């Protein structure tokens, strides 16, 4: 508390837009290509 | 008669990159040095 420390670890890059995932609502359902898109962990 | 006298007014101002000086940019060394507290920031502040 009340102290600024330098930490090395797993953090996101500053001003990173990332990837946006949008979901909708339906009978037949509406979806994107997300299930076939394989990202790298 | 002429008396010659030297009075210094400056010294060479030195700023040290503490992280590079101590660890030479090695991640293992930086991790081991982080156990010593906030040494590099204090050194930088003192020199500044
Ligand atoms: C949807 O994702 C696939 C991979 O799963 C990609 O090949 C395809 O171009 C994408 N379609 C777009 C972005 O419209």
């Amino acid at each position: 508390s009340n102290i600024s420390l330098t930490y090395t670890g797993l953090y996101p890059k500053a001003n990173d837009l990332g990837k946006q995932y949008i979901f909708s609502d339906g009978s037949r359902l509406f979806v994107s290509n997300y299930s076939r898109q394989v990202e790298t962990f | 008669g002429v008396t010659q006298e030297f009075i210094e007014t400056t010294i060479q101002k030195i700023t040290v990159d503490c992280k590079q000086y101590v660890c030479n940019g090695f991640k293992k060394c930086e991790d081991l040095l982080k156990e010593y507290g906030q040494f590099c920031s204090k050194i930088n502040q003192a020199l500044h």
